[PDB]
């Protein structure tokens, strides 16, 4: 997941954060349920399918 | 156990960012970096799940 | 604002604007000359913060010297009155002020139209300069038209 | 830095004076003239540094989304930072830190 | 800034108005331009000089407010607004905000439910404000 | 993306260290490509140097224009690519 | 190499449209106006830039 | 004072509805329309 905002993915984290949540790795399965910031890189995986 | 390979994946790719970031880490060939770095990390993380 | 010039290829890397109802593209320096501010001293000083940068410096060279030759007010106006779609023969007498109207209206109407405020202009001019070649400098990415 | 005449305000080129053998600055608009400083008149760098470390500026640290960090200041050994990796956006940019110390706002690595 | 911060949270100027700070590049830009999308967020307090630092400014007794239509000596949505506990962002403003995803996330806690979800670790920056 | 598959003799291509030799010799290599910075003085004395960092350099060696092109090749770059100056 | 042209102006003299042909001369910085009709010329200073509109308009105020 | 909990937040959710509803901006935009930007276009 791009830098789409400067330097982060999403105003929820801080700047210069390539950890894997911050670059769109879901964690949880389907069955335990998304986090809010999990579910939106989720849906932009989708769209570009 | 699921919980565990997840929390070990995690940690690898902080020592990875950790490496980048204080010059320690092996140029893959035909890569920069930053590709490098990217490369790595996405490996780690399908290997994973 | 374009910047002409490829990686190694475009020989003199200068920059020329374009401007709304006239044909051909118009070297940068020559309109902060056509705007009431001549010498190069302040036109450097409008554009680059900066008198160490002298890459920035560096890039600006080329364009200094393909406008060197008009140096002063009303043979830029003329320069640009020429190109500006207009009918063939107005004379300088008032080509010049045809054109006149094209720098006050039509080109930034946004920050004004009254007269006597040209102080705004080029102060802006400078900046957009200043943002075209940080740019071109790698020193700040293009942007990114989905934000 | 390059430099403008003190009275005409154009700019001033590099031209040598065969008969003293000596390099002058001179303009092109009129007769003035001055010696040279420097016999250095041009640099290209191909292999260049610069802008890495340049963006220090004194409110750095009143932006709450930068990221803090515990690294000891050299000068004032405060406990309380911003950090940032290079603000040089070229493609083979390193992704070292800098760090920014509140107080004396100097910059440092973990090298 | 603050200043000019604080006359949007009051009222004195309209609260659609974007107030917009990027230190780096040394530029503070403000629109009042029509057709900017915006949303309302809660302000958290961010000044070190008050108890109430790092809560939300809103609490209960507004709440009690709402419900009842009317202050203790109409009020309703826009009455928060200009009492300084919702104000609203664009996406320019968006870019030099830090937000909390949920209210529990403003305080640090103390699990190992196995069927419940895993809430991220966060832990790259040491503190966050 | 296009790309050559270049196949070697097999008294090559079982010892890596010949293979290398091979390597460097197809690999396109510019003076661009080596060089770190230059530089064009005024240095009017065709004998001497205003420069101090190359006056022990010139002037041992030696033992037209006035204008001087000085490049810099850049050591990391010419160490790998095995050049000698 | 020098540019000849032809021209959609008006000789300032003979009144003939479409009969004014512009050879400028960059090499030496000299531009030259040409008609095609009544024959008169006229030359002026020409810098890279320039183009038959430039020299056209010197012309005109070159008798004014 | 304490804690805003789940259902708080909906109380501040249902509030903005009541006064503002789903098409406010439509219809607050063709208010501004009538009222003054017809005005000014003459
Ligand atoms: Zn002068
Ligand atoms: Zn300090
Ligand atoms: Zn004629």
């Amino acid at each position: 997941i791009a830098f789409g905002f400067a330097d982060r993915s999403l105003p929820h984290f801080t700047k210069d954060d390539f950890s894997p949540e911050s670059k769109g790795f879901v964690e949880n399965s389907y069955l335990r349920g998304l986090t809010p910031q999990e579910f939106f890189f989720h849906a932009m995986a989708g769209r570009e399918g | 156990e699921i919980t565990h390979a997840i929390s070990s994946a995690k940690e690898q790719v902080q020592e990875i960012i950790y490496k980048a970031q204080h010059n320690e880490l092996e140029l893959k060939p035909g890569m920069t970096l930053r590709e490098s770095f990217e490369g790595e990390v996405s490996r780690t993380l399908n290997d994973a799940r | 604002i374009k910047l002409y010039g490829r990686e190694d290829k475009g020989t003199g890397r200068t920059i020329k604007a374009t401007l709304p109802y006239v044909k051909q593209d118009i070297p940068i320096v020559i309109v902060f000359r056509a705007l009431g501010v001549v010498p190069d001293g302040e036109i450097l000083q409008h554009i680059c913060y900066d008198e160490n940068d002298w890459q920035m410096l560096e890039m600006l060279k080329p364009c200094i010297e393909e406008g060197f030759v008009i140096q002063d007010k009303e043979v830029a106006l003329d320069f640009i009155g020429r190109r500006g779609s207009a009918a063939l023969g107005i004379r300088r007498e008032k080509r010049i002020q045809y054109a006149k109207d094209i720098l006050q209206k039509e080109l930034l109407p946004h920050i004004t139209q009254e007269e006597g405020f040209e102080t705004r202009k080029t102060f802006f001019l400078g900046y957009m300069v200043n943002r075209l070649l940080l740019c071109a400098l790698e020193r700040k990415d293009q942007d990114d038209r989905d934000h | 830095s390059f430099r403008f005449c003190l009275e005409c305000n154009n700019m001033l080129y590099p031209k040598e004076d065969k008969e003293n053998q000596r390099l002058l600055y001179s303009c092109r608009n009129c007769d003035y003239t001055e010696l040279a400083e420097d016999p250095k008149v041009y640099r290209h760098e191909l292999i260049t540094n610069i802008g890495e470390t340049a963006g220090i500026v004194d409110d750095i640290g009143q932006d709450p989304t930068l990221p803090r960090s515990d690294k000891e200041c050299p000068e004032c050994h405060s406990r309380d930072c911003v950090f940032f990796q290079s603000q040089q956006r070229r493609k083979d940019t390193n992704m070292t830190l800098f760090y920014v110390c509140l107080n004396c706002k100097k910059t440092f690595r973990d090298e | 800034v603050s200043t000019m911060r604080d006359l949007r949270r009051s009222g004195a100027i309209s609260p659609e108005v974007s107030i917009i700070r990027d230190i780096r590049e040394r530029e503070f830009k403000i629109f009042t331009d029509v057709g900017r999308v915006y949303r309302p967020l809660f302000i958290v307090e961010d000044d070190e000089s008050k108890d109430n630092k790092g809560e939300l400014r809103i609490t209960k007794e507004h709440i009690r407010k709402i419900q009842q239509g009317y202050d203790d000596d109409v009020y309703g949505w826009s009455s928060l607004v200009t009492s300084g506990v919702i104000e609203y962002v664009d996406g320019e403003e968006e870019e030099t905000i830090m937000i909390a995803m949920t209210p529990e996330d403003l305080q640090t806690r103390s699990l190992n439910d196995t069927a419940k979800r895993i809430k991220p670790e966060m832990s790259t920056s040491s503190h966050h404000t | 993306t296009p790309a050559l598959t270049v196949y070697l003799d097999r008294e090559i291509a079982l010892d890596i260290e010949k293979a290398k030799v091979i390597q460097s010799s197809i690999e396109y290599t510019t003076l661009k490509n080596v060089t770190s910075a230059t530089e064009i003085y005024y240095d009017p004395d065709p004998t001497s140097t205003v420069i101090e960092e190359d006056f022990d350099t010139v002037e041992a060696y030696f033992s037209q224009s006035p204008w001087l092109l000085r490049l810099e090749l850049d050591r990391a770059r010419m160490l790998d690519k095995q050049l000698t100056m | 190499i020098k540019q000849k042209l032809e021209t959609q102006f008006t000789c300032l003299f003979c009144n003939h449209d479409n009969s004014v042909v512009c050879t400028l001369d960059k090499k030496n910085s000299i531009g030259l106006l040409e008609c095609k009709k009544c024959n008169l010329s006229f030359q002026a200073p020409i810098n890279s830039l320039s183009q038959p509109i430039d020299i056209y308009s010197d012309w005109i105020d070159a008798c004014e | 004072d304490d804690t805003i909990t789940t259902e708080d937040c909906w109380t501040v959710i249902s509030a903005f509805f009541e006064e503002k509803g789903l098409v406010s901006q439509q219809l607050d935009s063709f208010d501004e329309f009538m009222e003054t930007s017809i005005q000014d276009l003459v």
